[PDB]
């Protein structure tokens, strides 16, 4: 049943805010948390993400975390800012200076117990908590460093619950600081150990999409987040809407993850939308959703093989046609699906379409091509680390070079793991 | 083709047609199995918490 | 008269159980509140329908059923359902979190925490039984509960009720309506642990039922409700002889006697005809000859497989409606000369026939038309081993890479149970080929 | 674009069929164990028929008929002809044959084979018999030569009447057999390939020493090695139909059609129609086709005898191109359409 949501740092809170805006608009819930919808379908599963308050008000089961107050002051001032439980805003004053070590070891360690208290207060209010979802970036300090620290603490206290992350990967094409490969490599090592499913959201891909197909000439983070919140809506559809498939993170994990460390998913969305009128046919949805240009992780699917795929079609359409089309891409491109996992592609449909579209499709692929993302981060890491450049920001917080060496080794191992099943 | 053993009732009838003639472990073992597996689970949990403590 | 208790496990077993008990009430003229006016003995009896229903002083007719699911959404709809009055709360058993498509989680982890409660609610039903024959067990192969918990229940039922018979109705997994990539794993695991505890098991391949609803009911995408009303018609055909006056298959032991000469080969193929759409405006009623011939078309079987390339060990024909022996025998005679039907050397070539004069009852607003005669054939043929071959192959592909295995080890199962189960299935496939080739 | 799989790489005919299909640009070959195929060109032994027709969204077709081995193994064919009323013990075109297992293994018919063998040296008539199994053949006038021989090996043989009065081509005074290629499609249409071949002996026939078996066994292998004159008269010891026809016209005042081919078509159709209820895939969840090779003998009276049916035949090298193209057209494109027929359809509906 209930999922507890956490959003950490600047990127995590800006995308987390947009996500709660998008899906509260879907479920009819207004900024004050009051329902005002048409259908009863909007509220059958409302409890997975919302607590019901006095007067049948709905409040997100969402905790907001930062080491500075800037972004969360803007969340509180944003569209749905008052929908959040005010006690659930947990923030320091220091900031993390885009420093994983500050988020994970010094500044963050000081604040983390305060965050766990609000998590605990949310958990003990759930009839049957199934797990947690975290939105954050890997390239800064709070979302990357403190975010993974929170994931370690949450696992300690809830070792039998599901941990799920939406993780924004840094890219030199959309870059705040040079140390992003350092922060991201340190984060990935944590993620491979302590999450069940990580949606890899590559700022590289988001930029290229905004640039080349949306034809936005100077993409802002705002344009990037439109794509992210649309995609997040799509992947959580079965968690929020009535269907013949239950709102179950564990069953998703069991069906998506054949090997525990290989839980990094490449998301995709169709039709690619910008802030149009033409009906998309089920054949068009299906071909676009599998298109490399609709992938949110800048990896070519034709360079690896799909281990498992989850596909989620939204809107009024022929599930006979969806079924035919899905079976069509599998039988038409059976090279790219491993033959040693029979029937590794599952489709779900939900009659309720996202705002602005009569039909959409969301793609969730566990491809061995995701190794390209981790190699790219690894090469950027190594270019600086072989000269120990910018390390003093980290050693000054108590970190040793050995910890970098280990993190780089573990990520290269993960790369080798993926290569192993791409040739099996 | 021989029709034999015909029984009739008000609900129906039955018979047999012959074309051609012919040419569990303990409760103790189960509770033990269920608890061996429980021990393997709590071991694996203890190794995780020891890893988190480090 | 001797009572039989039905046990429904997991989503599939519970929802099919719902369909069956709906149908039973319609057939015995039992109303949704449990009143049976035609039952002139108030507060008891030992009629044949009393094999499946018990009686209360106020005349409520109560199924001898236990429903078990590790998550409550599915059984809650039973408690709020049309037939809510029919069942006693003590017979509806739910947990809080399910087995997550994981045999090991249903068997070891969650099974251990609920098993004793279930055996207790089972024993209360057994206590109201002057003579218990045994159990009818409904479950899927592919679910974590349906596979994992069922095998645990079956082990202990052998312990608590050692001389009782146990029959399975088992839903074999099909990708067209499937819920898990690991369903082949669960299937092998529950078949290996349940084998020696089952005297007779009727497999239903969701593939076959799906295609029967598409091809013969012109339903483009069949729902679970479509699938289960057809399945319950078949189950009703199979159980009618326990609930009605007659002389064939009158108790559970006769099922093993008549269908299962070898205890491991205890999977009879079911074939059912005719299936006719209720939207069919004009329908030419099919004769005894036509529906009996239809029992040898693979497209009507509960499991697609080719009985021409196997051997029979037993064959029962259960008819419902306007059928008399003379026409059955004329039908068999003709079919023998046009079709490949070879028995094993050590068995008689012959058919056990059962007729009930009441034609099949249909659910109103259902998709099945009323017909004047229908038949369900139960044949123990080695051709059903084709479905073990399909399942075992899918298992081999995944297990060669240990894909998904870590999910089972993590619940306390040892990896070796995988290979033990797979080797038992290897033995079973060769048993079939010894008998049949 | 259709998909297919190759599971017999030792197959001359489907090697060419494999290659011809890709050339269409509308067929792509998958790895041998990829289950998302339209077409399986399967293995000869233990082809997994039970795994076919269970892939949603794929019409599936395989190049073998499950159960057609009853025709294509010597012991089974004998069993099938005697036991089936549509072949009957009273079958004019199959040599008298008997099943006999070695005594190493022990139904068997060597008891009833003696019964007729004796009326044969009682009755004065030629009692030469052949013995062969599904390499190792014996032609003797006295039975204990036969039964001795099969005791010596460990598999079940068949003893069959040796046709002592074959038709001999001149010049040469030499034996031959006829090979005919038959394609049964998914609809159980029976197609005879217009082109057959005569596998000739290079040696003059000799009814006095049945032990030098190179004028007695027409096999293409036994003739290119152990024979003096391989290739003297016809290239590759292979006479084709146009030549054999004109010989029959010049020497015997007949045609191939009238004297031999009507019998051949009658035999092919009777055999395949007999087993049709047992192997047809008309209402199955998958579909079959299969190429057969029928081997015939012609006696001097111009009566055709069936010797055996081959379930995995090779073709004559000059004929691969046309025949394999034909297989794709009516057995494969039949089911999976792409974007002067070489076959004769065997069909006869006599009313009575
Ligand atoms: N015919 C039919 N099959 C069903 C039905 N429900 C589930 N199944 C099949 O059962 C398999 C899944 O097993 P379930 O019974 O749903 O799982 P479960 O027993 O509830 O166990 P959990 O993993 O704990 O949910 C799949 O093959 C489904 O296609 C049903 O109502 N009718
Ligand atoms: C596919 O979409 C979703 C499905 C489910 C979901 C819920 C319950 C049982 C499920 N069995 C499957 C499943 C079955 C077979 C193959 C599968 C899956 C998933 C990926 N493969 C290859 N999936 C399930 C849950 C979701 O959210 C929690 C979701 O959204 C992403
Ligand atoms: N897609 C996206 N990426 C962001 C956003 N804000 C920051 N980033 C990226 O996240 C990284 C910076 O991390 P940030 O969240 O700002 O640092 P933190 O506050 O310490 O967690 C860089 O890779 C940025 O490009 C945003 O709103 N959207
Ligand atoms: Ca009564
Ligand atoms: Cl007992
Ligand atoms: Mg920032
Ligand atoms: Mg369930």
């Amino acid at each position: 049943r209930e999922i507890v949501h956490i959003q950490a740092g600047q990127c995590g809170n800006q995308i987390g805010a947009k996500f709660w805006e998008v899906i509260s608009d879907e479920h009819g819930i207004d900024p004050t948390g009051s329902y005002h919808g048409d259908s009863d379908l909007q509220l059958e599963r409302i409890n997975v993400y919302y607590n019901e308050a006095t007067g049948n008000k709905y409040v997100p089961r969402a905790i907001l975390v930062d080491l500075e107050p800037g972004t969360m002051d803007s969340v509180r001032s944003g569209p749905f800012g008052q929908i959040f439980r005010p006690d659930n805003f947990v923030f320091g004053q220091s900031g993390a200076g885009n420093n994983w070590a500050k988020g994970h070891y010094t500044e963050g360690a000081e604040l983390v117990d305060s965050v766990l208290d609000v998590v605990r207060k949310e958990s003990e209010s759930c009839d049957c908590l199934q797990g947690f979802q975290l939105t954050h970036s890997l390239g800064g300090g709070t979302g990357s460093g403190m975010g993974t620290l929170l994931i370690s603490k949450i696992r300690e206290e809830y070792p039998d619950r599901i941990m799920n992350t939406f993780s924004v990967m840094p890219s030199p094409k959309v870059s705040d600081t040079v140390v992003e490969p350092y922060n991201a490599t340190l984060s990935v090592h944590q993620l491979v150990e302590n999450t069940d499913e990580t949606y890899c959201i590559d700022n590289e891909a988001l930029y290229d999409i905004c640039f080349r197909t949306l034809k936005l000439t100077t993409p802002t983070y705002g344009d990037l987040n439109h794509l992210v919140s649309a995609t997040m809506s799509g992947v959580t559809t079965c968690l929020r809407f009535p269907g013949q498939l239950n709102a179950d993170l564990r069953k998703l994990a069991v069906n998506m993850v054949p090997f525990p460390r290989l839980h990094f998913f490449m998301p995709g969305f169709a039709p690619l939308t910008s802030r149009q009128y033409r009906a998309l046919t089920v054949p068009e949805l299906t071909q676009q959703m599998f298109d490399s240009k609709n992938m949110m992780a800048a990896c070519d699917p034709r360079h690896g093989r799909y281990l498992t795929v989850a596909a989620i079609f939204r809107g009024r359409m022929s599930m006979k046609e969806v079924d035919e089309q899905m079976l069509n891409v599998q039988n038409k491109n059976s090279s790219y699906f491993v033959e040693w996992i029979p029937n590794n592609v599952k489709t779900a449909v939900c009659d309720i379409p996202p705002r602005g579209l009569k039909m959409s499709a969301t793609f969730i692929g566990n491809s061995t091509a995701i190794q390209e993302l981790f190699k790219r981060i690894s090469e950027q890491f190594t270019a600086m680390f072989r000269r120990k450049a910018f390390l003093h920001w980290y050693t000054g917080e108590g970190m040793d070079e050995m910890e970098f060496t280990e993190a780089e080794s573990n990520m290269n191992d993960l790369v080798s793991e993926y290569q192993q099943y791409q040739d099996a | 083709m021989e029709v034999i053993e015909l029984n009739k009732c008000t609900s129906g009838q039955s018979f047999e047609v012959i074309l051609k003639p012919p040419s569990d472990p303990s409760l103790e073992e189960i509770q033990k199995k269920l608890e061996a597996a429980e021990e393997r689970r709590k071991y694996q949990e203890a190794e995780l918490l020891k890893h988190l403590a480090e | 008269m001797r009572e039989c208790i039905s046990i429904h496990v997991g989503q599939a077993g519970v929802q099919i159980g719902n369909a069956c008990w709906e149908l039973y009430c319609l057939e015995h003229g039992i109303q949704p509140d449990g009143q049976m006016p035609s039952d002139k003995t108030i507060g008891g009896g030992d009629d044949s329908f009393n094999t499946f229903f018990s009686e209360t002083g106020a005349g409520k007719h109560v199924p001898r059923a236990v429903f078990v699911d590790l998550e409550p959404t599915v059984i809650d709809e039973v408690r709020t359902g049309t037939y809510r009055q029919l069942f006693h709360p003590e017979q509806l058993i739910t947990g809080k979190e399910d087995a997550a498509n994981n045999y090991a989680r249903g068997h070891y982890t969650i099974g251990k925490e609920i098993i004793d409660l279930v055996l207790d609610r089972i024993r209360k039903l057994a206590d109201q039984c002057t003579g218990l024959q045994g159990f009818l067990v409904f479950h899927s192969f592919g679910g974590g509960t349906g596979s994992g918990f069922t095998s645990l229940l079956m082990e202990r039922l052998s312990v608590d009720y050692g001389k009782k018979s146990k029959l399975e109705f088992s839903i074999y997994p099909a990708p067209q309506v499937s819920t898990a990539v690991v369903e082949p794993y669960n299937s092998i695991l529950t078949t290996h642990t349940t084998l020696e505890h089952s005297d007779c098991a009727f497999m239903v391949d969701n593939e076959a039922i799906y295609d029967i609803c598409r091809r013969n009911l012109d339903i483009e995408r069949p729902t679970y409700t479509n699938l289960n009303r057809l399945i319950s018609q078949i189950v009703s055909s199979i159980t009618a002889s326990l609930r009605f006056d007659g002389a064939l298959n009158v108790d559970l032991t006769e099922f093993q006697t008549n269908l299962v000469p070898y205890p491991r080969i205890h999977f009879p193929l079911a074939t059912y005809a005719p299936v006719i759409s209720a939207e069919k405006a004009y329908h030419e009623q099919l004769s005894v000859a036509e529906i009996t011939n239809a029992c040898f078309e693979p497209a009507n079987q509960m499991v697609k497989c080719d009985p021409r390339h196997g051997k029979y060990m037993a064959c029962c024909l259960l008819y419902r409606g306007d059928v008399v022996p003379k026409d059955v025998n004329a039908a068999i005679a003709t079919i023998k000369t046009k079709r490949s039907i070879q028995f094993v050397d050590w068995c008689p070539t012959g058919f056990k026939v059962g007729i009930n004069y009441q034609p099949p009852t249909v659910v109103p607003g259902g998709d099945l038309a009323k017909v004047q005669r229908a038949v369900c054939m139960l044949s123990n043929t080695t051709a059903i081993a084709e479905a073990w071959a399909r399942l075992d192959h899918k298992f081999d592909l995944m297990y060669a890479k240990r894909a998904f295995v870590h999910w089972y080890v993590g619940e306390g199962m040892e990896e070796g149970e995988f290979s033990e189960a797979r080797e038992d299935m290897a033995a079973l496939e060769k048993d079939y080929e010894e008998v049949g080739v | 674009m259709y998909t297919f799989v190759v599971r017999d790489e030792n197959s001359s005919v489907y090697a060419e069929v494999s290659r011809l299909l890709l050339a269409t640009g509308q067929w792509k070959r998958l790895r041998k164990d990829n289950p998302r195929f339209n077409l399986m060109l399967g293995e000869r032994n233990r082809l997994p028929f039970g795994r076919l027709g269970h892939e949603p969204g794929l019409v599936q077709l395989v190049n073998y008929y499950r159960g057609a081995d009853k025709l294509c193994r010597k012991a089974s064919l004998v069993k099938l002809i005697k036991t089936s009323p549509e072949l009957s013990e009273s079958c004019t075109w199959f040599p008298e044959s008997y099943v006999i297992y070695p005594t190493n293994l022990k139904t068997d018919e060597r008891e009833v084979f003696l019964a007729a063998y004796n009326r044969r040296r009682e009755g004065r008539e030629g009692n030469v018999w052949i013995a062969k199994s599904s390499e190792g053949i014996l032609i003797s006038s006295e039975a204990s030569e036969l039964l001795d021989f099969i005791d010596e090996q460990g598999q079940v043989h068949v003893i069959q009447k040796y046709l002592e009065k074959p038709l001999l081509l001149e010049p040469g005074h030499r034996k031959f057999d006829i090979r005919s290629w038959v394609l049964v499609d998914h609809l159980y249409n029976i197609y005879l390939y217009r082109e057959g071949v005569l596998r000739t002996s290079s040696e003059p026939y000799n009814s006095a020493n049945f032990q030098d078996k190179t004028c007695h066994l027409t096999n293409h292998c036994i003739q290119k090695e152990y024979s003096k004159n391989y290739g003297r008269y016809e290239e590759g010891n292979e006479m084709f139909f146009e030549e054999f026809n004109q010989y029959l016209m010049d020497a015997l005042n007949t045609t191939l059609e009238n004297s031999i081919l009507l019998q051949i078509k009658h035999i092919i159709r009777s055999c395949l129609m007999c087993i049709e209820p047992a192997i047809s895939t008309k209402h199955l969840h998958y579909q079959s086709f299969q190429l057969f090779g029928f081997d015939f003998m012609v006696d001097e009276e111009l009566k055709v005898w069936l010797i055996e049916v081959n379930g995995a035949p090779a073709c004559a090298q000059k004929l691969y191109a046309e025949l394999c193209q034909g297989i794709v057209d009516v057995a494969i494109s039949s089911v999976f359409p792409l974007a002067t027929s070489i076959f004769i359809k065997l069909h006869h509906h006599h009313h009575h």
